[PDB]
């Protein structure tokens, strides 16, 4: 269990990271709002980070948390000097995709997928 | 072996020196260049006049696919699938059952028009002749479905053009 | 300030798209981010998922200007890995469509280059040329421009009867368009102007950043893979290989051009050299058995059935093959893991490393120049991106 | 094998035999591998197949017209090495390289013998043997396959 | 013999030789030395000898390998590793050329080779973008052949081949969407391997 | 070819050439459309005897990469140096 | 210099796979039966 | 009353096919082939199609290649972009359909999924006079309309 | 000079005076004569001339009339039935007239041109038959 | 042997032809339903069956090379004629 590291060498050096980038994500939202003339509103965009950060909040790995930074940092350059078009940002919120059924009855009456 | 394309010593003597003022002054070789566009202003122009004429092309030409039969009227197609295997864009799809006569016959044979490359793999393939890609090159249309050949279109596209497609291949059967 | 460079210019032109990010101080370039992937379509895994034989197209389909080169870079990585080596006539049909191909690549190159430069004139006489050659092309495989025509183990089909003939025609009056592409060009000032002392490389650089081919040539470097590592019979045709002295935009046009009459050079060698024989190797384990053979001997049919299903296994193992492809050094790396798919294809573009230094060659240029310096390098972005 | 022939002659070829709805024969291409025979005799303990004739003309079949209809013939389907027998049912439906393989179980009775469910396109298209030592070793019942 | 390629032992024995002086040079990073019957010399390392074993390619008198023409990856999965790392690099002066390989996994970085040959720069972020190889020290590491937003990557052996999202465009939004990928026809897999051996020079032991 | 005396000399002296000794469009110096059928020959394998397919086998004669080291006197370069290009005496300089 | 991790190696995260292609598929472990055809 | 809504369709239908400008997104291969047709041999400017128009000027747009989804937005911008009437071209099975690319992660199956379609050339790629005979196929196309027949009966 | 106008009164002559002359010049947009190969059965006309260099050597002037279209103005290169599309391509040097098609039973006595967007456009079908059949309930209420 | 169903649909040559409650046949409301008029099971029955002497008989299916892979037929049965697998041609031991 002796591995070579990213960035961090345990994790509170990884969190460290984690919370320097949701600091430059949550200011940047007003900004991409903006920028590209979305119809959401800054407080759906903040919140639509925290759901993103949210989901990995499981992970206790510190390289697969570099990495999990490494990429939101790439998705925050992208996003901030606009080589992103208004399609990419607003892929975050699938819009035209219809809810899916989550309980058992109502994907028994829609297919055979669990 | 090489040679150098740009390394020259332009001399430096007086006549040499007032030949490249005169031109720089007199712009005549940019007058050259003038010269060879006015050729080509009297030159027979290499236009045809489609679609009355048309561009010249060989028998083993890649055009449109057509299913062909036997003197006979019997198809040729017996279903091994050899050009679906091959198939790079797997653009061909086949079923197969006996025919009411016993016959090794398919029941489907599609090729979908924007999945192929137009390579002729399928016809390299076939150990009877059966799938060609024929001379037609004019067969663009206004929707995508017409693109998706079924096997009636195949077939008719063989009953089509086989007096065309027989002939191609009399002229370049000896080089397969 | 920050521009944005179009897709594309404004006339029909073939080389792709590209999203130029760059930044400006006045005239001057400061810095170029080319963003490329626009025509990325997953070439190499898809070849993961064909036989050896079903993936031969995609590289028709590269640098779609030099199909031919492309195919038997391919050719040859399988052939070595398959040990066997294609017969004397294909090789000679190969070396023939290679420089044909090349001369198809540099009345491209070179046009175009012009054509974007508002040079608009002579890509249309030169075009003339191209379809032409393209009747070639049609005239052997039955397609103007993917073939598939060069295959491990040799060629598709041999020549029809009448072929030659007709390539020496279009061979005996080519020089002369060259000269008249010249007039136009080599010696005009407005041209100089746009190219002189354009994209300056130093030999040292050139090397350094991957370059390949004219890029390398350009600037001096005695380099050729035709001369060093001779493939297929390379090494029995005369010619010379042009070299700049400058390392600029001028200096690499000259080179093309050189290069061009040098391939009509060689052509001339291979059509009267070309041997008799067999056109693919005569092992049916490999390549298909003739039609009449197919037709008659139980032997042909099964190998036959055989090798357009299944195809032929490749022992296992890798290899880095390369050919001087009318853009620079075009290779594979390929991997074979004993079946009859390719387990792994990386795709070398000589176009790729030499996209990667147009930021350091457009260093000190005017915003103008920059479409110069992607025009001397020679861009097709289906070769770059794959 | 050699990758040609040099075979300058004409071919034998044999008249074909019926044996049932389940096993169609084309005896042509019969290799003389005397499998099914064997397999008949020692594994279905039905002695109705042998060969008929001498040297080259030898036949492989009953000689007289004849079933072969036991609980375990559509196994000599399987280790016939050629196309001489075949599944009358799946005859032309499919290619072997393009059926996809869900190894399964049979539940037609109680023995539980492991199969090979071929599929292609979403459709099942043939049932196969599937080896197990320990229940129905390579074979199935006719009502299985 | 017309249909079989020719050996070629002088370069055989010529790379062996110096297979075995680069390897006796970098003791501490050359794990493998081999030429295959084709005459391809390959160098396989430990990952830290990266920069150092390029280095002394790149520099040694002996060597020169001033040109980087391939800097690529190959997933195999099976292996604790599943990454290779493959150099395929030049000599103009000995007109030869030489491999080298290391190898990583998803999380390892592997040095950026960038200071040795600035070829590598583009190489190393599209090996990041199709495999997902984080390379230490790049100077702009990001995705270079995919669109932007996209997850995963495709060349994986456990990405699917049509991926996982498609694009279309959407009249009620008023731009192009992405949804989860739908084929109106389905790859058709083929199981083409024999099941016979082809190659017994190759074959493993039970 | 069908242009006037006049037409040919003024295009011949505007370029330069002789443009009518090498028109880029082509006429009759070019091959029929239909040929005499080939005869096309067959390769060293075409034997009925000593034709042995192990006697030929290129797939089979290929191994395994030759391990020169494994972690399980003169220096030496990977070839000898190339030697220097001479200069083409067909054309040195353009 | 190395560092120590005694988690259990898990990339779901950092594959891009979506959650549905994860959690709800069943992968299987095999070594393929003989075709019996042949 | 109908005959003079007749001749007008007739007249400005005359003009529009009579004057095509197009936009070529030269994507990929196929552009080579749309190079070929501008080129002397048949010479496309003869029919009045215009050699390099801008695309705020144009009103066909020729989609000669492959689509990739990085690509795809920029393609609908431009299509936006055109001031009507505006019609497309598909040309090649890349554009047509994905073609040969047509299963990979990264491409389009069709650019009809971005926008409307009038004429789909088939080949990969089409020849020259094919895409030719694509283009004279559209204009006829563009004789069949009857908008001021249906702007009289509304 | 006075040569080339004689030319130039001898295409007027050659298409059977001004009439015919403007006739092909406002169809075909070239007023060259050329000799006369021969006419298939729906009316187009093939000339050749072999003094013009490859490509322009031969042509078809379309007929006014196919099929029951008014192909006066509308004329479109699917129009050239197979045996001389052979010809009229350059993919043989003998014309139908000299080397005519075998003939075959189920071979089209009628070609047809391009029908897309007409209705008599080709419609994709699947043609397979159903594979899963239903069980039908008895129509009797025996429950 | 084309026929039409009792809506008025062609039947192909492979049996298909939508039922009456099928929506589908709404494509060809408007335009047709491409159907192939020379039905191959019905030609192939027109060809007389050939007599020949021997017991065994070769076929190519005519033309030489442009034919089928040529594959042998036993006449021995008297009760049926020797069917080609490839072309359908019959033959007869006369
Ligand atoms: C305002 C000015 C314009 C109005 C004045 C009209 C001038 C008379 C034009 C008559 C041209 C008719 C030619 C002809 O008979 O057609 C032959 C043609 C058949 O001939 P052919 O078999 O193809 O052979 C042609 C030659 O072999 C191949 O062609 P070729 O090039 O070898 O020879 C054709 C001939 C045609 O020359 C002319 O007739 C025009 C001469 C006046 C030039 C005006 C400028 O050229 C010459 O003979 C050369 C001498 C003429 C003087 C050339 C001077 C060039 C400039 C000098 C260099 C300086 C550059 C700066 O028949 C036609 O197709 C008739 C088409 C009619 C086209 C319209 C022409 C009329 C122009 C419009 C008039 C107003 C309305
Ligand atoms: C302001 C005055 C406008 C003058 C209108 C000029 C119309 C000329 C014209 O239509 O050409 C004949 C056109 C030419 O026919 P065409 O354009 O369909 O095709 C000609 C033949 N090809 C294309 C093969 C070369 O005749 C027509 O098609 C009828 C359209 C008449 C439009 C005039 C409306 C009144
Ligand atoms: C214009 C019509 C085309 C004329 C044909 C072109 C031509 O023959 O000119 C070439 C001639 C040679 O010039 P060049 O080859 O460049 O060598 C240096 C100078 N001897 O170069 C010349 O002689 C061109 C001389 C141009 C004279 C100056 C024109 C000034 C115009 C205002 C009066
Ligand atoms: S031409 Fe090529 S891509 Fe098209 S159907 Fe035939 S094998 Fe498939
Ligand atoms: S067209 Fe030819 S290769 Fe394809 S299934 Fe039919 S007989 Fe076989
Ligand atoms: S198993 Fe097949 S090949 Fe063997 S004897 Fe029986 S029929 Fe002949
Ligand atoms: S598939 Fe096998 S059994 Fe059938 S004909 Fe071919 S070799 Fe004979
Ligand atoms: S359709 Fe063919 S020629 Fe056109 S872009 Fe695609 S691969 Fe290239
Ligand atoms: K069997
Ligand atoms: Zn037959």
């Amino acid at each position: 269990t002796s591995v070579k590291p990213i960035f961090s060498r345990d994790m509170n050096e990884a969190k460290r990271r984690v919370r320097e980038l949701y600091r430059a994500w949550y200011r940047e939202v007003p900004n991409t709002v903006h920028l590209f003339q979305l119809d959401i509103s800054v407080k759906q965009g903040r919140d639509k980070v925290r759901e993103m950060f949210k989901k990995n909040a499981h992970i206790t790995d510190p390289r697969v948390v570099d990495l999990l930074v490494i990429k939101g940092k790439m998705e925050l350059e992208e996003t901030i000097k606009v080589w992103k078009q208004r399609t990419h940002v607003m892929r975050f919120f699938h819009e035209t995709e219809a809810p899916r059924p989550k309980d058992f009855l109502s994907k028994f009456y829609v297919g055979h997928d669990p | 072996t090489y040679k150098y394309v740009n390394l020259r010593e332009p001399s430096m003597d007086m006549k040499s020196v007032t030949d490249r003022a005169a031109q720089t002054l007199l712009w005549t070789e940019l007058i050259r260049g003038l010269g060879m566009t006015l050729s080509y202003l009297f030159r027979e122009p290499a236009t045809i006049n489609y679609p009355f004429e048309k561009g010249p092309l060989s028998p083993r030409f890649r055009g449109e696919h057509a299913l062909r039969r036997y003197p006979s009227g019997e198809e040729r197609c017996i279903a091994c699938k050899l050009c679906e295997a091959v198939c790079p864009a797997q653009a061909i799809t086949i079923e197969a059952e006996p025919r009411a006569d016993g016959s090794r016959r398919t029941t489907r044979y599609d090729i979908d028009m924007t999945k192929c490359i137009y390579c002729g793999f399928c016809q390299e393939a076939c150990p009877v002749d059966a799938i060609v890609e024929g001379p037609n090159f004019e067969f663009s249309t206004e929707t995508h479905e017409e693109l998706l050949y079924n096997k009636e279109k195949l077939l008719n596209n063989g009953d089509k053009w086989e007096a065309e497609i027989a002939a191609n291949i009399q002229a370049d059967y000896l080089y397969r | 300030s920050n521009l944005t460079l179009n897709f594309g210019p404004q006339h029909p032109a073939a080389h792709g798209v590209l999203r130029l990010v760059m930044e400006l101080s006045g005239e001057m370039v400061r810095k170029c981010d080319p963003h490329i992937g626009l025509l990325h379509r997953g070439t190499e895994k898809l070849i993961e998922y064909k036989t050896y034989l079903q993936a031969l197209p995609y590289f028709d389909r590269l640098d779609y200007v030099s199909m031919m080169c492309n195919e038997q870079a391919y050719s040859l990585a399988v052939e070595k890995l398959l040990n066997i080596r294609p017969p004397p006539r294909a090789q000679w049909i190969r070396v023939l469509f290679g420089e044909i191909t090349r001369l198809l690549n540099h009345i491209m190159a070179v046009t175009t280059h012009a054509l974007d430069i508002g040079a608009m004139t002579p890509f249309f006489w030169m075009f003339e040329e191209r379809e032409k050659m393209f009747e070639f092309y049609e005239r052997v495989s039955g397609a103007r421009m993917h073939a598939a025509y060069v295959r491990p183990g040799g060629v598709h089909q041999d020549l029809p009867l009448g072929l030659m003939d007709d390539i020496y025609e279009f061979s005996k009056n080519f020089s002369l368009r060259i000269d008249e592409l010249e007039e136009m060009l080599t010696n005009n000032r407005i041209w100089r102007n746009r190219t002189v002392d354009i994209g300056i490389v130093t030999a040292e650089d050139a090397l350094n950043y991957g370059f390949s081919g004219v890029m390398l040539r350009g600037s001096g470097i005695q380099w050729d893979l035709r001369k060093t590592q001779p493939y297929d019979v390379y090494d029995q045709v005369e010619f010379d290989v042009p070299i700049g002295s400058r390392g600029d935009c001028y200096d690499r046009y000259l080179c093309r051009v050189e290069e061009m009459r040098q391939s009509i050079r060689i052509i001339s060698q291979c059509l009267n050299k070309m041997p008799p024989g067999e056109i693919k190797v005569d092992d049916a384990k490999v390549s298909p058995p003739k039609r009449a053979e197919m037709k008659t001997s139980m032997e042909s049919l099964i190998h036959h059935f055989k090798l357009y299903t299944e195809g032929y296994q490749v022992p296992p193992g890798a290899t880095y093959t390369a050919i001087e492809a009318p853009k620079g050094e075009f290779g594979v790396y390929l991997v074979s893991d004993g079946s009859s798919r390719p387990y792994r294809c990386k795709i070398k573009a000589p176009g790729f490393a030499h996209l990667a230094g147009l930021d350091k060659m457009s260093k000190g240029h005017m915003l103008a120049d920059v479409v110069a310096i992607i025009g001397t390098q020679d861009i097709v972005f289906g070769e770059v991106d794959r | 094998g050699s990758d040609r022939s040099r075979f300058l002659e004409g071919k034998r070829a044999v008249e074909d035999k019926n044996i049932g709805p389940l096993v169609k024969t084309i005896m042509t291409r019969c290799i003389q591998c005397t499998r099914c025979i064997r397999f008949a005799s020692e594994i279905a303990g039905v002695d109705d197949l042998g060969t008929t004739g001498r040297g080259n003309d030898m036949q492989v079949g009953t000689y007289i017209e004849k079933m072969f209809m036991s609980e375990l013939s559509g196994n000599i389907i399987d280790i016939c090495p050629v196309g001489a027998l075949t599944s009358k049912p799946y005859a032309f439906t499919a290619r072997p390289w393009e059926t996809r393989k869900t190894e399964s179980i049979d539940v037609m009775d109680a023995v539980g013998s492991n199969i090979v469910v071929s599929t292609r396109t979403g459709e099942v298209m043939r049932i196969l043997p599937r080896m197990h030592e320990d229940i129905n070793e390579e074979w199935i019942s006719d009502k299985t396959r | 013999r017309p249909t079989v390629r020719p050996r070629n032992d002088v370069a055989h024995k010529q790379l062996s030789a110096f297979g075995e002086y680069v390897a006796e040079i970098l003791p501490k990073y050359v794990q493998q030395v081999q030429v295959s019957c084709f005459n391809e010399l390959e160098i396989c390392i430990h990952p830290d000898g990266v920069i150092p074993v390029l280095t002394f390619l790149r520099d040694h008198s002996n060597a020169q390998f001033k040109s980087l023409a391939d800097l690529t990856a190959v997933d195999i999965p099976t292996r604790q590793n599943r990454f290779e790392i493959v150099y395929n690099l030049l000599s103009l002066r000995f007109n030869s050329r030489i491999r080298v390989k290391t190898y990583t996994d998803e999380l390892t970085p592997i040095e950026s080779s960038v200071p040795v040959y600035k070829a590598a720069n583009w190489y190393e972020r599209e090996i990041w973008d199709m495999f997902g190889v984080f390379f230490a020290n790049h100077p702009d590491l990001r995705r270079i052949l995919t669109d932007y937003g996209f997850e995963g990557h495709p060349f994986r052996k456990d990405f699917p081949l049509s991926g996982y999202v498609e694009l279309r465009y959407d009249d009620e939004v008023k731009r192009v969407v992405a949804e989860p990928v739908e084929l109106a026809q389905e790859f058709r897999k083929f199981d083409l391997n024999s099941p016979w051996e082809a190659f017994p020079a190759y074959r493993q032991p039970p | 070819a069908s242009a006037t005396r006049f037409i040919q000399w003024l295009r011949n002296w505007a370029s330069g050439r002789d443009l009518q000794a090498k028109l880029q469009l082509r006429y009759q110096e070019i091959s029929k459309r239909t040929q005499p059928p080939p005869k096309l020959p067959v390769g060293p394998s075409h034997k009925l005897s000593n034709n042995y397919y192990c006697t030929r086998d290129g797939r089979r004669e290929a191994m395994p990469p030759s391990i020169v080291m494994s972690s399980q006197k003169k220096a030496v370069s990977p070839a000898p140096p190339i030697k220097r290009w001479e200069l083409s005496q067909d054309e040195p300089y353009l | 210099q190395l560092i120590t991790v005694d988690e259990k190696l898990d990339i779901t995260t950092i594959t891009g796979v979506p959650e549905e292609h994860i959690k709800t598929r069943k992968a299987r472990i095999f070594v393929p039966a003989r075709n019996n055809m042949q | 009353g109908e005959y003079v809504v007749a001749k007008l369709d007739d007249l400005i239908n005359w003009a529009r096919r009579s004057s095509l400008w197009p936009m070529t997104f030269g994507l990929a291969c196929c552009a080579v082939e749309m190079m070929h047709m501008a080129a002397p041999r048949y010479d496309m400017d003869r029919f009045g199609v215009v050699f390099r128009a801008s695309p705020r000027q144009s009103d066909v747009m020729i989609v000669a290649g492959t689509l990739t989804n990085k690509m795809a937005p920029a393609l609908r911008k431009v299509y936006d972009q055109m001031p009507e009437p505006r019609y497309v071209v598909s040309m090649g099975s890349c554009a047509n359909g994905g073609g040969y690319y047509h299963y990979s992660y990264s491409v389009v199956r069709g650019c009809d999924r971005i926008v409307p379609v009038d004429i789909y050339v088939p080949g990969c790629p089409p020849t020259a006079e094919a895409l030719l005979y694509g283009i004279l196929q559209l204009q006829k196309k563009i004789k069949r309309e009857k908008r001021l027949r249906i702007w009289y009966r509304r | 000079l006075l040569q080339v106008l004689k030319r130039g009164l001898q295409q007027v002559s050659g298409h059977g005076g001004l009439r015919g002359y403007l006739r092909v010049l406002f169809r075909a947009n070239d007023v060259r004569v050329g000799t006369l190969v021969g006419e298939d059965k729906y009316g187009n006309k093939y000339y050749e001339d072999n003094k013009q260099f490859f490509g322009r050597h031969r042509w078809v002037i379309y007929t006014t009339e196919m099929n029951g279209k008014n192909t006066f103005w509308d004329v479109d290169g699917s129009m050239v039935p197979p045996e001389w599309h052979r010809w009229l391509h350059c993919m043989t040097d003998d014309p139908p007239t000299v080397k005519p098609p075998t003939a075959r039973k189920f071979i089209w006595t009628n070609h047809k041109f391009n029908l897309s967007g007409t209705p008599q456009q080709y419609v994709p079908y699947s043609t397979t038959r159903k594979k899963i059949q239903e069980w039908v309930p008895p129509s009797t209420p025996y429950k | 042997g084309v026929r039409t169903s009792p809506t008025g649909e062609k039947v192909t040559h492979t049996g298909q032809v939508y039922d009456d409650g099928d929506y589908r046949k709404v494509r060809f409301v408007g335009r047709q339903k491409e159907v192939n008029e020379n039905f191959a099971i019905d030609l192939i029955a027109e060809q007389p069956v050939s007599q020949v002497g021997s017991r065994v008989i070769s076929c190519d299916g005519g033309g030489g090379a442009l034919g089928h892979p040529r594959v042998y037929i036993n006449l021995d049965k008297e009760t049926k004629t020797g069917t080609c697998g490839y072309c359908g041609l019959q033959f007869r031991q006369q």
